[PDB]
């Protein structure tokens, strides 16, 4: 089973534990810094407060209780339609320009 | 009217590198071994120097 | 008023070239 | 050059199109969706509109929309008045299948996407802060809303405070109910007709409706005054005329044309105005006055625009208007009425010269009227204004209630009651 | 004029410019040295080794 | 039609002469309008220092009376058959042109006569319009393009009279006579420099004959033209209570009759122009353009190619405030060394594309195709077609464009007017060593 | 488009004043002002 | 790479190759000159004897 | 990108203020040693030979060597010293990473109080360790060879650089070809110049990447038994052993880190 090692893949490497969803350890390069710009304004405070908390946990080098822990079936892939459409726009310009 | 430590030219650029440069919250004791490194220099200089003085 | 500006005379400092207001300069601006 | 060709979809949409055989098409989009169609929650919304277009599209993102129009040497515009909007694509004759895609996306498939939406309202403020550095349009925009209580009194710009408000939603709600089929009238000139009739049909689907029902322009009577000590006064002062398409306001053209409306010699002394020649007898500062004529669907506005100095304000002010009721007095012989027709018989043909103007007049035509009438008729009507007709027109503007807004230095301006 | 033909064909790229640098540089250096040589040697003549080395 | 066949479908501009040596040209429609007009071979680059002013100053009188139609009666005429009479004035050349009904171009052409052949030029008119023409300058003071344009054209053409404005000082307005206005006109409009231009619902052979009826008197059948020396230099008028800055830089350009025209429009065209009210913004395919918009660097800029007979200013023009004159500076002389190094292909098309759309679009309405008739046998000594613009226009190629442009920017040097708070305007020597590339 | 437009659109600058009464002259509105935006194109409003 | 490729790059590259090629004669004969590489400039007349 | 870059050049001069500071106590393990690693200079074609000895001055590593390695040993901590000054310019236009590799500027803290009392605690601890290795054990990582006076005309039975070149030495020792061996030892610095480009993972931290985690603790110990192997004499044991580590080394930096970064990309559904 793929998900098998998928969920196993998600409980190991352990952003969960942090309070943390997907979207919120992608590296921040320029479209993802666009596609952060482009999120409602709920969405980007909840990510702001979300990551806010992480890294005050990870100051204490503490974790949250599993009760609260990000469960695999829960992960709000948010910022994914943005960061496509983002691409998406890049990946036009690059075309255009050859 | 103004904070020597911020009008200051050369106060100026210490303040921002080394007093109230924003550094995150969470980084842990491997990011101690910059600082480390910029000690370790300074006392090869010192013993290098002093060194020097007789070598 | 701002027909009333006329650029001064450079002909003191002007190269031999470009001394004559009736020549075309490209003609000497290679050489020069 | 073939002749205009005008139908009428069941959907309502009209559709003209001459192929005049010219190396460059124009297709404009006419629909009836000015700053008319706004209600006190939403102004602004359609200025925001107008700067809208080459926005992210369902069909074609924003860069594909600039970069696309200008690879072609093309050219899009929208033009917006109180009561249409109109969006015309330009390019040569080769290019019309891409812009006409363009074009269609731009009206028909909008998406008012939030951050190029957010990333707009600076062009509110630029936009209408270049506007007004003319001072006529701030005069034009509060003698609208000094004139009229509550759909023609909104402005074609957006308010101050409305700026960086106007959300998407206004935008898609605006659209979806003025963008309507038996609102819009598809103009191509340099087209076929089939082609035409292709590309409406592949969209303009919307509702094949009338989309939402604007209110009846009500006439206020009001007046606003601009105190800002300007070194001239720009004053405009109305009564209510007519509605464009009428033997009424056939006979306000004329009586615009009798006062004066506007200089057909460079730098001459306006000799044919009477309004002119009134307040030049007795005004020897720098001046300007025209009649004002102002027609729309359901309402006009008629009256007098003056350019003075702050202190001859009132002076030149009462010279026009007294002119303006010595003609209401039955003094308007048959010469003047003449040269007037002349005037605008002149001005009418030569306003349909160029591409553009014709291109506005068809499709002014096709919303207003829903039917296209040669130049040949608009003369004759023209023509068939009387004297009693154009005397009203003058006593209707004498008698009727007036609406004032000047700005300037106005110490020495009057008021309406005064 | 030979000043604007060597602009146009020489000096007014810069990659040609450098080259023409270049290859006066190395041209320019085995003339002057040998020019400031024979001076030098002419000034100083039979007083230098090279001169009267041919005697032993 | 496929643009191929509609430029063929152009109507063919007809040209005849008088014996006195004026040319009569028409563009012939089925519009019920016409414009007609005489475009005349007089300018400012014409006068010297003492007569600079004077065409404007008889543009002025034109139409304030003719010894037929005193003062107003000429205006009560137009203005009796809802004709318009419109006037303009250059450094090269002087027009006079009525937009009429079809049937009104009889008298329309015997207007046009009349007010070339017999101004009344009276002396208390010349009062009346010294004090106006004086207005009128003070009021072009405000206008900061204007004057950035004349520095430019003071700074490039300095010594020479297409330094020259087309006003002249406003001491010489205080000073010229009657005398002086009499002398510019009996010198200067005379038939074999004049054009009879006609555009619209208009009859070549009528026109001829009303031309024959109303302008054989002028001269049958010589002071005039010296070339111009252009000069880089810059002139900087700094005024920091001035909002924006304007800044102009030109090259020295080719003259009319130059092929070399045709492929530096197109390079123009790549450049573009820009103000802060326009849709594209940042996705505009000229870079400068997209520069502008994203940094906010301007408040506009536009290319130009102005041309005289046998030099031009061929640069750009651009106004911004005072913190971003350098940066404009900088992507705009960057985008000319581009051209000269890299033009490239599809932009070269693009261009290509934009000028033909500028070509076609700029010819609209009787007007436009009356002064393109006039200019054109000014300029030309012809009409040239629509088609051979395009044969022209589709013999431009990325090696044509690099290699104009190389002719006429890289490596030469500009003329620069600053006017306002100028500031940061990079030294001249700055913008000289920008006019090259290093790496090139 | 192609064309420049007859008037670029500076924002934050005085345009130009009107001195003579020969200037002035055109400056009055006689019809309704229609607003225009372009891709590309100046802004222009007319009266 | 994608990003790159296409026929405005390859004409990029066709454009700069002529300054591309002169600047690394530029560098080989200012190298040959620096070190006086006898290698190459044995071939070159005058030069020659420097050696 | 810049501080990296700039902290690679830094790894290269601190590298060379240390071995020619080696060479200056003139002992047998300083003088064989800078015979050795000059010597790899000759590898180079064409030009290699002359630039060895012009490094040396000489024929050989003597006099001339010995002075102009305390000249360039005396000026180079400067270099460095002006290095670390543009390194930092260059980390302060971003600020500082963080363990979880995102972008923290919701939680910044000053770093007067905070991390000048964490990097003088920091300090404290590396004085203690640097001490007990002064005070209770100088000799602990040194060689013994090197307390006798250099001998051109007896080379030590074993020559082994400073332990922290071994890992390198035992790269170059890895391959029998010359300039195979130095361009390999230069690539195992150089190669660290890679790590943006071979970066592939959606994340920037190891902290949410359990496989990449595996890979990085490999790499240390492979580095780890570089070392050893460098210390060790080239028998039969050690060449395979150090042959096998090199080809880790850098097979997992090139291969194994992105592949497995990629892997872990398509199990985060990305
Ligand atoms: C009981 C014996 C075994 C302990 C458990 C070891 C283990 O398997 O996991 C280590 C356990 C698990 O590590 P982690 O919390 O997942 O990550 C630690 C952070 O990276 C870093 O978190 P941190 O910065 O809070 O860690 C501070 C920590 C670690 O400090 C360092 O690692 C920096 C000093 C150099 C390395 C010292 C190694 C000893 O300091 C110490 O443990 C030593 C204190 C004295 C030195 C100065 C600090 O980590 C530690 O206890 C620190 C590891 C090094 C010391 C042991
Ligand atoms: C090899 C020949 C040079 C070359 O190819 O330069 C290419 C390039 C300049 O090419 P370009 O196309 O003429 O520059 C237009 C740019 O947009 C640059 O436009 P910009 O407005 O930013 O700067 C214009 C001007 C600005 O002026 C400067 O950058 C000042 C140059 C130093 C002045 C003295 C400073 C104090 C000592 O640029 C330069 O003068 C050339 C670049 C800087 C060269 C600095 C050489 C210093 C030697 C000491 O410079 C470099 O690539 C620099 C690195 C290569 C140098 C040789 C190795
Ligand atoms: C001890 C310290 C002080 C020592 C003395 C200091 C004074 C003497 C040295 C400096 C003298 C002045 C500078 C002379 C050079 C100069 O101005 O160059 C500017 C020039 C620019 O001068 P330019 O602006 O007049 O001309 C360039 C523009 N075009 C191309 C259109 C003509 O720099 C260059 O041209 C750079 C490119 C060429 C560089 C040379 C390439 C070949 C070199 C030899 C082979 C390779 C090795
Ligand atoms: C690889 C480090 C950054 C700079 C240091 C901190 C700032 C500083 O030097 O402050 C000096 C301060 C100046 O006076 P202060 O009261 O700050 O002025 C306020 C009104 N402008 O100083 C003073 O006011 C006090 C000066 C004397 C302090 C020492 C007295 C005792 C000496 C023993
Ligand atoms: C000693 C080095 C030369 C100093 C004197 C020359 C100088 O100051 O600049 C020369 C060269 C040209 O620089 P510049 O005129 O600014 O043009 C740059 C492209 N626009 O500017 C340079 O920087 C040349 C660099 C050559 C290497
Ligand atoms: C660092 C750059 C390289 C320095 C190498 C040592 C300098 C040197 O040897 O210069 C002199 C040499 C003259 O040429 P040579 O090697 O004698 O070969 C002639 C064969 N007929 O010149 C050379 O060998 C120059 C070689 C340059 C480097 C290769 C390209
Ligand atoms: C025995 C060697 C030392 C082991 C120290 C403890 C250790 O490595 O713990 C793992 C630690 C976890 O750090 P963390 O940022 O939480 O990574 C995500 C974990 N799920 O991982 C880390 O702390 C890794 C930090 C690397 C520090 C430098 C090590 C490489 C240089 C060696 C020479
Ligand atoms: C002369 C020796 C060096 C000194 C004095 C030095 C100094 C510093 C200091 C003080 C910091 C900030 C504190 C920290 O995060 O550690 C730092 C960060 C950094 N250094 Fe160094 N450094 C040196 C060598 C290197 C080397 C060899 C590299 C590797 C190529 C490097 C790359 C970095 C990077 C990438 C950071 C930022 C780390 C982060 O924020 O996550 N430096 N350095
Ligand atoms: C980057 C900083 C430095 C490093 C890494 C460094 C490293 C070394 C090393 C490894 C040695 C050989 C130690 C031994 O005898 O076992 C040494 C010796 C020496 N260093 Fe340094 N050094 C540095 C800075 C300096 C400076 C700046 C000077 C001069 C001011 C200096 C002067 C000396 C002297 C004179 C010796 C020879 C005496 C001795 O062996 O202790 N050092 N250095």
């Amino acid at each position: 089973w793929l998900e098998g090692i998928r969920k196993w893949y998600y409980n190991a490497a352990g952003f969960n534990k942090l309070g943390l969803m997907r979207d919120d350890t992608i590296y921040e390069d320029d479209d993802v810094k666009e596609a952060i710009r482009r999120l409602p304004e709920n969405l980007y405070n909840d990510r702001v407060f979300r990551i806010k908390r992480a890294l005050d946990l990870t100051m204490r080098q503490q974790i949250l209780p599993k009760e609260q822990w990000t469960k695999y079936e829960e992960d709000k892939f948010y910022l994914e339609p943005y960061l496509k459409e983002v691409i998406r726009e890049r990946k036009e310009r690059e075309e255009w320009a050859k | 009217m103004t904070n020597i430590r911020k009008s200051h030219p050369l106060m100026k650029i210490i303040n921002n590198a080394f007093i109230d440069l924003p550094a995150p919250s969470n980084i842990s004791s491997w990011w101690n071994f910059g600082s480390l490194l910029g000690i370790c220099l300074i006392l090869q200089i010192l013993t290098g120097l002093f060194l020097a003085m007789h070598y | 008023s701002h027909t009333d500006i006329r650029v001064p005379d450079f002909s003191d400092y002007r190269r031999a070239e470009v001394l004559d207001s009736t020549k075309s300069s490209k003609e000497s601006s290679d050489a020069r | 050059p073939q002749d205009l060709e005008f139908t009428r979809l069941p959907n309502g949409l009209v559709i003209a199109s001459l192929e005049n055989y010219a190396p460059a098409s124009r297709i404009g989009l006419f629909i009836k969706a000015g700053s008319r169609y706004e209600d006190s929650n939403n102004l602004g919304t359609s200025h925001l509109l107008r700067l809208a277009s080459s926005l992210t599209t369902k069909g074609a993102s924003s860069f594909k929309i600039t970069r696309g129009i200008e690879a072609v040497g093309g050219k899009l515009s929208v033009t917006s008045t109180r009561e249409s909007m109109a969006y015309t694509v330009e390019c040569l004759r080769d290019d019309i299948e891409i812009l006409m895609e363009f074009l269609l996306n731009v009206t028909a498939a909008p998406e008012f996407r939030r951050w190029e939406v957010a990333a707009l309202q600076s062009q509110l403020r630029i936009d209408k802060a270049v506007a007004f550095q003319n001072p006529q349009a701030q005069v034009l925009e509060n003698l609208h809303a000094a004139a009229y209580r509550n759909a023609l009194a909104n402005s074609l710009y957006c308010p101050d405070y409305r700026i960086g408000k106007v959300t998407p939603d206004q935008l898609h709600y605006y659209v979806q109910n003025h963008f309507t089929s038996a609102r819009m009238a598809l103009i191509g000139l340099g087209v076929s007709h089939p082609v035409l009739k292709q590309v409406a049909e592949r969209f303009l689907n919307m509702r094949g409706g009338l989309g939402l029902s604007g209110a009846k322009a009500k006439y206020r009577g009001g007046e606003i005054r601009d105190q800002n000590g300007d070194s001239l006064v720009h004053a405009a002062l109305v009564a209510e005329s007519a509605a464009t398409g009428s033997a009424e306001a056939n006979a306000f053209s004329v009586l615009q044309h009798v006062l004066g409306a506007g200089p057909h010699v460079k730098r001459g002394s306006n000799a044919t105005s009477s309004l002119y020649q009134a307040v030049a007898k007795g005004v020897h500062q720098p001046f300007d006055v025209s009649a004002f004529n102002a027609s729309y669907s359901d309402s006009g506005l008629f009256g007098i625009y003056t350019i003075s100095q702050a202190a001859s304000a009132g002076d030149v002010i009462k010279s026009a208007y007294d002119q303006v009721k010595t003609i209401a007095q039955g003094n308007l012989s048959n010469t003047d009425v003449q040269a007037a027709k002349n005037k605008l018989k002149a001005g009418y043909l030569m306003s349909v010269e160029s591409s553009e103007g014709f291109l506005d007049e068809v499709g002014s035509q096709a919303l207003v009227a829903g039917s296209y009438v040669q130049p040949s008729t608009v003369l004759q009507q023209i023509d068939s204004v009387a004297d009693a007709d154009v005397i009203n027109a003058a006593k209707k503007f004498v008698s009727g209630r007036k609406s004032m807004a000047a700005s300037g230095n106005l110490g020495h301006t009057p008021f309406v009651d005064e | 004029t030979l000043t604007a033909r060597l602009y146009s064909l020489l000096f007014r790229r810069t990659s040609t410019f450098a080259l023409t640098i270049a290859v006066g540089a190395l041209f320019f250096e085995r003339a002057f040295d040998q020019g400031a040589d024979a001076i030098y040697e002419h000034i100083n003549q039979g007083k230098l080794w090279k001169h009267i080395k041919h005697k032993y | 039609a496929t643009y191929a066949q509609a430029l063929q479908s152009v109507p063919e501009t007809q040209v005849s002469q008088l014996d006195n040596g004026l040319r009569v040209a028409s563009e012939q429609s089925s519009q019920p309008t016409c414009t007609v007009g005489v475009w005349i071979d007089a300018g400012s680059r014409y006068e010297n220092e003492k007569n600079n002013g004077a065409g404007y100053f008889v543009e002025h009188l034109a139409f304030k009376g003719t010894k037929n139609r005193p003062g107003s009666a000429l205006e009560k005429e137009v203005e009796s058959m809802g004709a318009h009479l419109n006037a303009y004035s250059t450094r090269e050349h002087t027009a006079y042109y009525i937009k009429a009904l079809s049937k009104d171009l009889p008298k329309a052409v015997e207007l046009l006569a009349d007010i070339v052949q017999n101004c009344s030029l009276e002396d208390s008119q010349i009062e009346k319009e010294r004090d106006v023409i004086l207005q009128e300058l003070q009021e072009n003071d405000s206008s900061m393009r204007d004057v950035v344009f004349d520095y430019l054209h003071a700074t490039a053409f300095q010594g020479t009279p297409l330094a020259q404005s087309v006003e002249g000082p406003s001491e010489n307005v205080r000073k010229l006579s009657r005398a002086d206005l009499t002398e510019y006109v009996s010198q200067h409009y005379k038939a074999p420099r004049m054009v009879l231009a006609a555009a619209g619902g208009v009859e070549h052979r009528q026109l001829l004959d009303l031309a024959q009826k109303h302008f054989s008197s002028l001269s049958g059948t010589v002071p005039a033209f010296t070339p111009c020396r252009f000069t880089g230099s810059e002139i900087r008028h700094r005024d920091d209570a001035l909002p924006l800055a304007h800044v102009a830089i030109a090259v020295e350009g080719p003259g009319w009759a130059n092929p070399d025209n045709v492929p530096l429009q197109v390079a123009n065209a790549i450049i573009g122009h820009y103000d802060s009210t326009y849709g594209g913004g940042t996705h505009m395919s000229s870079t400068l353009a997209s520069v502008a918009a994203t940094r906010k660097l301007c408040q506009s800029f536009q290319t130009f190619n102005i041309c005289y007979a046998e030099t031009g200013l061929l640069g750009a023009h651009f106004v911004c405030d005072n913190m971003s004159i350098d940066d404009m500076m900088f992507f705009l002389q960057g985008q000319w060394m581009r051209l000269c190094t890299s033009a490239t292909e599809s932009e070269v098309v693009r261009g290509k594309n934009i000028l033909r759309n500028a070509l076609v679009s700029h010819l609209d309405g009787t007007t436009p195709v009356c002064e393109d008739i006039g200019r054109s046998l000014l300029t030309y000594g012809r009409r040239i077609p629509l088609a051979e613009w395009e044969s022209r226009i589709a013999e431009v190629d990325a090696s044509v464009v690099r290699e104009v442009c190389s002719k006429y920017f890289y490596d030469q040097c500009p003329a620069v007017a600053g006017l306002g708070p100028i500031e940061q305007l990079p030294d001249y020597n700055r913008i000289r060593s920008g006019m090259f590339w290093l790496r090139f | 488009a192609a064309l420049p437009a007859t008037s670029e659109s500076p924002v934050l600058d005085a345009k130009r004043s009107f001195l003579c009464r020969e200037s002035l002259s055109g400056q009055a509105a006689g019809r309704p002002l229609v607003a225009s935006v372009g891709l590309n194109v100046p802004a222009s409003v007319r009266y | 790479l994608s990003r790159f490729l296409g026929p405005r790059y390859r004409e990029l590259a066709r454009n700069w190759i002529p300054t591309a090629s002169m600047w690394g004669a530029v560098g080989a004969v200012g190298l040959v000159w620096a070190t006086d590489w006898r290698l190459i400039l044995d071939w070159v007349p005058y030069i020659n004897g420097k050696f | 990108l810049e501080t990296w870059n700039i902290g690679v050049v830094l790894l290269f001069t601190v590298m060379a203020t240390a071995f020619m500071g080696y060479v200056l106590p003139w002992g047998q393990m300083s003088f064989w040693g800078a015979t050795v690693i000059t010597n790899l200079l000759s590898a180079i074609p064409y030009i290699g030979t002359d630039l060895v000895e012009w490094i040396w001055g000489g024929f050989s590593v003597d006099k001339a060597t010995l002075t102009r390695f305390f000249a360039f040993h005396f000026i180079l901590p400067f270099i460095i010293t002006a290095l670390a000054a543009v390194h930092l310019l260059f980390l302060h236009e971003t600020g500082s990473n963080n363990p979880t590799g995102i972008s923290s500027d919701m939680d910044k803290i000053p770093f007067h109080p905070y991390y000048t009392i964490k990097d003088i605690l920091g300090a404290l601890f590396m004085m203690l360790i640097l001490l007990i290795l002064v005070l209770f054990s100088p000799d602990l990582l040194g060689d013994p060879d090197n307390y006798t006076p250099a001998n051109p005309l007896n080379t030590p039975p074993h020559i082994k650089p400073e332990w922290y070149f071994l890992f390198a030495y035992a790269i170059l020792r890895s391959i029998p070809n010359k300039l195979g061996g130095v361009l390999a030892l230069v690539a195992s610095i150089l190669i660290l110049i890679l790590m943006p480009m071979l970066h592939t993972s959606k994340q920037r931290s190891m902290m949410f990447r359990p496989l990449s985690q595996c890979l990085f603790w490999m790499l240390v110990a492979d580095l780890i038994t570089l070392t050893w192997i460098g210390g060790q004499p080239v028998e039969h044991p050690f060449i395979i052993i150090g042959q096998l580590a090199s080809i880790l080394y850098f097979l997992i930096i090139l291969v194994l880190m992105p592949i497995t970064s990629i892997i872990e990309n398509n199990l985060l559904k990305w």
